[PDB]
RNA sequence: CUCCGAACGGUAAGAGCCUAGCAUGUAGA
């Protein structure tokens, strides 16, 4: 998990293995990856949606950084009129734009540096190369490639944008870089090693045998 | 192998231009030749062959024939056209007619630096095999 | 404006001082003006991480100092 | 992933099974198919009837 | 940083005239182009 | 590492020719059987013969009783398995010993069916002699040994059948 | 569109056919410039002609290396295809340059243990 | 004469073409006393004289062709001839308005620049920087100041071959 | 300056002993013998 | 630049004992006594690419004896990868002593030889040959890959600098 | 095995019979996915099929060198060596295009110069279209005498680089 | 003749190709008089011939109209 | 006020499966 680094610094190396102990940046992709899907499956038809269809990535698809394959595969209702590839933050969108029948979502972790602070250029970045890259797992042509920066706490994302859904995605990457089990260990195991000591829900009715 | 020399040609180069540039195109197609069949040295044979023939041209007109002037006896070997250390080891009475070294004894070369048809023809090519190695003359 | 450095292990380190919003393209033009090749087959890497020539400079959040590993293709 | 039944092999990646019938040894020992360049009528034979074929 | 042998070894008839075998013995040419071997 | 001034040569190996040709060259080759730099000479055994070198080195041939270059012996003709195990060598060996180990091997361009150069092959145009016994399979350092010769056995049981 | 193919075809075949007289003429409209210059260069006009542009692929605009500014070296191996990606004026502070340079103590060439050089044109 | 470009005809094979018998020569003595880079560097083709014959000692493998020719130009000819050239040069650069001379680096990934023209060669433009001197100041250095040896066959001014 | 070498002693020496404890247990060594 | 020069000239001058020693040792002399050398007259492009290809061919046997199929000489004297190998092929590929040189050095003299034989073969072939090779012994000073192998070599590069503004 | 031709090979005199595109580009057009299919062997019949099936004509796309199966199959003819006759026989091949764009570009590659323009020549007439892969992905619709004066006049037309044909004013003054 | 007068008669163009105007002819009776060899020699002369014809009736009267003025 | 530098100190070590450019030329019957 601990992505990569420059120069040798054997103390930072061993810091960084002993702060990802088990395999945890798959664990942070796996969580996000259902995260997403639960913001997906509150407001199914809301959205016209079809179904969750989270689809099969390889085990390590969350460390490689060369490729980028879709993290979920949303099948929209019909004729689901798509915007123009814009950012998370601005508000001007443009839905002068194709209507595409499905719609990626690759959730991508980038532990920056101070040189990596904006998550904002380096996702927009990765979407048009993961876009271009005429070698990648790649369904559909309209998608997210929401990063976010697990060394300085941030969030972003640059993609073509669903029709009343980036405040949804908004709220939901408020809702999931807060209050997160993995990040929360992420957090943990860093104060831990940094020495800096300042089902449950039911409404479904289900059973266990 | 014409390019050039800075001058018009002699007097009478207009009679050799034809027999020349006949040697001149066997050289540049055995230069140009495939190695496949070439055993070893084989492609580098008929190359000397053809060093062979266009002086033993060259020297019947020079002076043997009477044919040549003063200019087209010596300036076809200013230019390269023929060898003049060849030739004047073809003006010895011993060496009449021999490649350059595929036969000859224990020379300068340690291998052979006086001729190839060198081989005495009392007993050359012992018993009776006749090769040579760098012209391949019996 | 940038100062970057296109290295390598095998006897081809080369500093090339490029614009700051400018592309990927021109910033291989440049590499191959300055050392000895071509445009077409550079290839700036950074571990397996190859640099597209459409996406832009600064939008890869590159600075002066960053040291690039040179392959030709 | 994949396998081999010929060397009795699991092929993890695509490409490392891709690389390994074409060039296995044991594969190879079922029989010797260097492929030897046919004809020169040889090759007009593939011309010609796959005129006739594909198109016709 | 010639030679003259004598061969006691097989001297009947072999060689016919096995006499003493005089031979020649030269040097072969090292070439300067020629790394250790 | 190991010069010398003659080689130990045979009798057979040196060639039906009173007056040979030697070639003298300090350190080369690598001896065949010890792995030595060894002083390697040939010469031409006779017309037409095989351009004949030397294989095994001065030590390594002068403390096992053999020629430089046929590994059979100075004193006898016999291999070096035979003039082990077995007296009877005597009746066992020959005079005149035959030229047949001094010709070109076997012109592999005719055994596959071109052999371009004609007659002016410098090999030898006779048929490849069949595989299947074991005068088709020594080796050197076999040989040189007295454990495993194909030739050995072969003469060995020559001197109990008849 | 056959009608317009075979149009096309002579279109390129025109343009392709006159490149090669076009080259061939070039070695001697060469010679025959460099010999309308030579009439040109001889008898034309003393300082009163020039028929001319100066022109160059690459005009290197340069500036004015603040104090100690490195040598910044364009590279020359591609010149002829005048690509405007050069014409940019390196004459700017790459890295350390945008300091001044004189509030400086005394000196500070490279302070990386290897100062085997020592040279400021002062001289 | 021509056995050296039949001896180029073998840049490495499969023991086809003297690739094993000749490989380790072709490596060491290669590497060992490269020393033609030196005579190359000391062998100008002096461009007023642009027809350099460079004889050469070549090894029969291939190896390296050695160039044992020294030159020996003559130092008040030399300063001369690189004078005239100097005027020559200014005047084409005040002549020539657009400059075509930024040919920089040929061939470029393994196009080996070795074509027909280390050949019979059709081409040979041999008149590079020739001034045109007049017959009636420049008589006596008049055939002799553009041939890259103007002694060889004198007897009188030159003191032997 | 020479910790960083003692470091890289003790970590050579450990990797060492890593690899003797799980070639020893190996599976090709010990595991296979157990199904043997 | 005028001070640089007359700074080598004088440092020169000190430096200037009588040189008579080593009993006339010559080389390229004794080679062509051998078996292992042959005189001929070929002409100067074609002995340029000559030394070229040879140079070339004996650096690529060089590196197909060290088992490292993964580099390529790229023909320009430029070493080139292949795929980025990384596991342990990165610690067999540091040369850097004379590998490095000699590749230097070979590209320049391939490089005048190319540069030459543009002008055989259709170059700009004015004055633009000169300025070419005036051009070609600048970037020697910096295009060329000599500054890692030997520094010292700056010191002569700062007269080619100096040189320049001598003429 | 992808090593050597069959058993022995004609070496075309530029640098080596498999060795005339370059090193990093033949390295790459080994490992991919066109070659892992119809590797298997291919001398000279099989080699029609494939060509007939691969309506594209270009080199290399993708940031990764991908290299086009266009490419890859020169390459495969290329160490397959065909006689001159077969390769005359998809030069005259007016039917299928695509194979004799291949025919063309490796008689460019492996002949000589005399017979370049004895047989490339004629193929200086057709105005059809020819489908191309440009490098960035994205295809392109040329004409077929873009492709042959580019292959001709201009050096590397495709990731290849060419050997270095004379210019055309030499051999007119000395030959055909 | 036949095939050559239909070629005229149905309107085939010298300006397009074979696989391209044979909808125009493949009906006509007179196709049926020539196999596939004959056909494309007929077809290919009249192309030629038709083209050739076309091409200089225009340069003619571009000719005929300056050399008149 | 134009003087511009490169390598090492660098990429943990690992057990199961798989693919390959290279090399001898002989002694002897």
């Amino acid at each position: 998990t601990g992505i990569f680094m420059h120069g040798k610094i054997p103390t930072l190396k061993i810091s960084l293995i002993q702060i990802f102990r088990a395999h945890l940046w798959q664990k942070i992709h796996e969580s996000i990856v259902m995260d997403l899907c639960q913001v997906f499956d509150q407001e199914l038809d809301a959205l016209e949606i079809e179904t969750v269809q989270k689809e099969t990535i390889h085990p390590r698809k969350s460390y490689k950084m060369n490729s980028s394959c879709a993290d979920i595969l949303l099948f929209a209702s019909y004729k689901w009129n798509v915007s123009r590839p814009s950012l998370l933050a601005d508000s001007k969108d443009v839905m002068d734009s194709t209507t595409t029948q499905k719609y990626w979502i690759d959730i991508q972790l980038r532990w920056g540096d101070y040189d990596s602070h904006d998550i904002e250029r380096y996702a927009r970045a990765k979407f048009l190369d993961y876009t271009t890259d005429n070698m990648s797992i790649y369904p559909s042509p309209t998608g997210v490639l929401i990063a976010i920066d697990l060394a300085y706490n941030l969030h972003s994302a640059y993609g073509n944008w669903f029709p009343g859904s980036k405040p949804l995605i908004q709220q939901a990457m408020a809702k999931i870089m807060k209050a997160n089990p993995a990040l929360y260990v992420l957090r943990e195991r860093i104060r831990k090693g940094l020495q800096l000591y300042s089902e449950l829900f039911s409404n479904q009715i289900i059973w266990f045998v | 192998k014409v390019k050039r020399s800075r001058k018009a040609p002699p007097d009478g180069w207009e009679l050799i231009e034809p027999t020349l540039d006949e040697l001149d195109q066997k050289m540049r197609e055995a230069e140009t030749e495939p190695h496949e069949g070439k055993r070893k040295v084989e492609s580098l044979w008929p190359i000397f062959r053809i060093h062979h023939q266009k002086t033993r041209y060259i020297f019947d007109l020079f002076y043997k024939r009477k044919a040549i002037s003063r200019e087209l006896y010596e300036y076809c070997i200013k230019e390269g056209y023929a060898d003049k250390n060849l030739i004047a080891k073809w003006k010895k009475q011993g060496y009449e007619n021999l490649c350059c070294l595929r036969c000859i004894q224990t020379r300068d070369t340690n291998f052979g630096t006086n001729c190839i048809c060198r081989v005495p023809k009392s007993k050359l090519e012992v018993g009776r095999i006749i090769e040579c190695t760098h012209c391949g003359c019996r | 404006m940038i100062e970057v450095v296109c290295n390598d292990r095998l006897g081809k380190k080369v500093r090339v001082k490029c614009n700051t919003d400018d592309t990927i393209g021109d910033l291989k033009k440049l590499i191959a003006a300055q050392t000895g090749t071509r445009w077409n087959k550079i290839v700036l890497k950074k571990w397996y991480t190859i640099f597209k020539d459409h996406v832009s400079l600064g939008d890869y959040e590159i600075h002066d100092g960053m040291n690039l590993e040179l392959y030709y293709q | 992933g994949y396998y081999c039944n010929v060397c009795d092999c699991v092929v993890k990646d695509s490409i490392n099974f891709l690389d390994h019938i074409n060039g296995k040894k044991h594969q190879r020992n079922l029989g010797m198919s260097m492929r030897v360049e046919r004809s020169t009528l040889d090759q007009v034979k593939k011309r010609f009837e796959v005129n006739k074929k594909k198109m016709e | 940083a010639y030679i003259r042998y004598t061969p006691s070894q097989q001297g009947v008839a072999f060689n016919s005239g096995a006499k003493q075998r005089v031979i020649r013995m030269v040097e072969m040419q090292k070439d300067p182009m020629e790394p250790p071997r | 590492w190991e010069d010398a001034d003659f080689p130990i040569l045979c009798q057979t190996c040196l060639g039906e020719n009173p007056y040979i040709r030697m070639t003298k060259e300090k350190y080369g080759k690598e001896c065949k059987i010890c792995a030595r730099p060894f002083t390697v000479f040939r010469w031409c055994p006779g017309v037409r013969m095989r351009f004949k070198k030397t294989e095994v080195c001065q030590t390594c041939s002068k403390l096992k009783n053999v020629c430089q270059t046929c590994l059979l012996d100075l004193e006898y003709g016999l291999p070096i398995q035979v003039r082990d195990a077995g007296d009877m060598l005597l009746k066992l060996a020959r005079t005149t010993p035959y030229y047949k180990r001094n010709r070109p091997h076997i012109c592999s361009f005719w055994v596959k069916g071109e052999c371009k150069r004609g007659e002016e092959c410098p090999y030898r145009h006779e048929k490849p002699t069949d595989p299947d016994d074991p005068l088709a399979d020594q080796n050197i350092k076999d040989r040189y040994y007295g454990i495993n010769d194909p030739v050995a056995d072969k003469l060995l049981k020559r001197a109990s059948t008849m | 569109n056959d009608e317009e193919e075979y149009e096309a075809w002579k279109v390129r075949e025109l343009k392709r056919i006159k490149r090669d007289r076009e080259d061939r003429e070039a070695l001697e409209k060469e010679k025959a410039e460099i010999e309308r210059m030579r009439n040109l260069t001889e008898e034309e006009r003393r300082a009163e002609l020039r028929a001319n542009g100066k022109v160059i692929t690459n005009k290197a605009v340069k500036g004015k290396y603040k104090f100690l500014q490195k040598y910044y070296h364009r590279g020359a191996f591609f010149m002829d295809e005048d690509e405007e990606v050069y014409k940019r004026d390196f004459s700017a502070p790459t890295l350390e340059d945008h300091f001044n340079k004189t509030i400086l103590p005394k000196v500070m060439q490279v302070k990386n243990f290897g100062r085997s050089g020592r040279t400021k044109y002062t001289h | 004469p021509e056995h050296v470009r039949k001896i180029i005809r073998d840049h490495g094979d499969m023991t086809n073409r003297k690739f094993r018998h000749d490989k380790r020569v072709y490596l060491g003595a290669l590497k060992y006393m490269p020393h033609a880079v030196l005579k190359l560097l000391e062998n100008m083709p002096m461009p007023w004289e642009q027809i350099r014959d460079v004889p050469v000692l070549y090894h029969i493998t291939g190896a390296i062709s050695f160039v044992n020719e020294i030159p020996w130009v003559i130092e008040p000819v030399y300063i001369s001839q690189w004078g005239s050239m100097w005027i020559m040069m200014r005047r084409e650069k005040r002549d020539r308005r657009h400059f075509k001379r930024m040919r920089f680096p040929p061939f470029d990934d393994e196009e080996p620049p070795l074509d027909y023209a280390d050949n019979i060669l059709d081409v040979e433009p041999l008149e590079a920087i020739q001034l045109e001197l007049d017959p009636e100041e420049d008589a006596p250095v008049l055939d002799w100041f553009y041939d890259h040896q103007p002694l060889r066959d004198s007897r009188k001014y030159v003191n032997g071959s | 300056e020479a910790r960083k070498r003692e470091l890289k002693k003790n970590k050579k020496q450990r990797m060492m002993v890593r690899a003797a404890v799980l070639k020893m247990k190996d599976p090709k060594q010990i595991i296979r013998d157990m199904e043997k | 630049s005028y001070q640089k020069l007359l700074k080598y000239y004088v440092l020169n001058a000190l430096k200037h004992r009588p040189p008579k020693a080593q009993k006339k040792r010559y080389l390229f002399r004794s080679f062509k006594a051998t078996k292992f050398f042959q005189s001929t007259k070929l002409d100067w492009v074609e002995v340029g690419l000559q030394v070229c290809r040879q140079g070339y061919n004996m650096l690529n046997l060089l590196i197909h004896r060290k088992n490292l199929n993964y580099l390529h000489l790229d023909y320009n004297f430029n070493l080139k990868p292949v795929k980025t190998l990384t596991t342990k092929e990165r610690k067999k590929s540091r040369f850097g002593n004379a590998f490095h040189l000699c590749r230097e050095v070979l590209r320049l003299t391939k490089l005048v030889v190319d540069s030459h034989v543009q002008y055989r073969l259709g170059n700009v072939d004015a004055f633009q040959l000169a300025d070419g090779l005036q051009y070609i012994f600048a970037h020697v000073g910096q295009l060329t890959g000599m500054y890692r192998y030997k520094y010292k070599l700056m010191r002569q590069i700062r007269m080619c600098k100096d040189l320049k503004h001598l003429i | 095995m992808a090593n050597r031709t069959v058993k022995d090979a004609h070496s075309i005199h530029g640098t080596n019979p498999q060795y005339l595109v370059e090193k990093i580009i033949r390295t790459r057009i080994y490992e991919s996915k066109y070659w892992k299919e119809e590797c298997f062997g291919l001398t000279a019949e099989l080699v029609v099929d494939k060509a007939m099936e691969l309506r594209f004509v270009g080199g290399v796309y993708g940031g990764n060198i991908k290299p086009t199966p266009f490419l890859c199959l020169t390459l495969k003819m290329l160490q397959i060596q065909p006689e001159k006759d077969i390769i005359v026989e998809f030069i005259k091949n007016e039917d299928f295009k695509y194979v004799r764009m291949l025919g063309a570009l490796y008689m460019r590659l492996t002949g000589t110069a005399i017979d370049c323009y004895k047989y490339l020549e004629p193929l200086y007439n057709d105005y059809r279209k020819i489908k191309s892969q440009n490098r960035n992905g994205e295809f392109e619709l040329m004409h077929v005498d873009e492709f042959i004066d580019e292959l001709l006049h201009s050096e590397r037309v495709c990731d290849i680089i060419l050997p270095r044909l004379q210019k055309r004013y030499v051999l007119e003054e000395a030959e055909q | 003749k036949q095939f050559k007068d239909m070629l005229l008669e149905r309107g085939v163009s010298a300006f397009s190709t074979w696989e391209k105007e044979l909808h125009k002819i493949v009906f006509d009776p007179r196709y049926l008089l020539l196999n596939p060899k004959e056909r494309k020699q007929v077809f290919d002369q009249y192309v030629k011939t038709r083209a050739e014809e076309e091409r200089r009736e225009k340069k003619n009267k571009i000719m005929q109209a300056k050399e008149d003025f």
